[PDB]
């Protein structure tokens, strides 16, 4: 099997794929780690091609609430911190109505 | 000008395209990158195909 | 070509490789390149895309793995540049200690 093309992460790519690790189930409750939030990347790099430049979380401390509209994962401290579903992402871009910056 | 699968493919987004390898197809959009919008001469439905999976008949 | 850990060994037969080569040297910087670095070294070497950490600007960006052997320098506007004695000072360090 061959590693397909690249293209970019997209809001509707990245809502299918959200419910797609949700309905899965796994990365829900998951403690974070650089380690492993590059598997991730690479995980989804290789099998749907999207460039790893997509998970980037806001910076803490507290919640990481996800850059990319659309991916309904943040990072929650349970510091040590975990991946959390949440559907309201995907209706608020609350890492913009926060961090600016990064927009 | 239509080509065929080489390789089997689960798509994980509602717009790409499921296929298995020998499943033929017909391009309806090459030209906007190495993901083509391809029509499946099985069952019709159209959506995205990574190139590199497919080769001319 | 399967999947090892970056050594200081592995960093250093990495920057010879690439400044033998050419190109990596005098190149402009941007994310989306280092990017391609690091896959690109990935599919072929085999090294986990963890390893191609520069320091926080401004000024020059020392690598934050002894032995890879570039840096980031300004002429911010960053381009690649090739210093051997980063294989034996890790600068990256005697600054940011942070980061270890």
């Amino acid at each position: 099997t061959p590693q397909v093309p690249l293209r970019p992460m997209t809001y509707k790519a990245a809502v299918d794929l959200s419910h797609f690790l949700k309905e899965k189930g796994g990365l829900e409750g998951l403690i974070h780690s650089q380690r492993r939030q590059d598997i991730l990347d690479l995980w989804i790099y290789h099998t749907q091609g999207y460039f790893p430049d997509w998970q980037n979380y806001t910076p803490g401390p507290g919640v990481r609430y996800p850059l990319t509209f659309g991916w309904c994962y943040k990072l929650v401290p349970v510091e040590v911190l975990e991946w959390r579903f949440d559907s309201r992402l995907a209706f608020h871009h609350v890492a913009r109505e926060l961090h600016p910056e990064y927009f | 000008t239509l080509f065929v699968a080489l390789y089997d493919y689960e798509a994980r987004t509602e717009d790409d395209l499921s296929f298995h390898k020998g499943e033929k197809f017909q391009i309806l959009n090459s030209s906007e990158g190495d993901w083509w919008e391809a029509r499946s001469l099985t069952t019709g439905e159209t959506g995205y195909i990574p190139s590199n999976y497919v080769a001319p008949v």
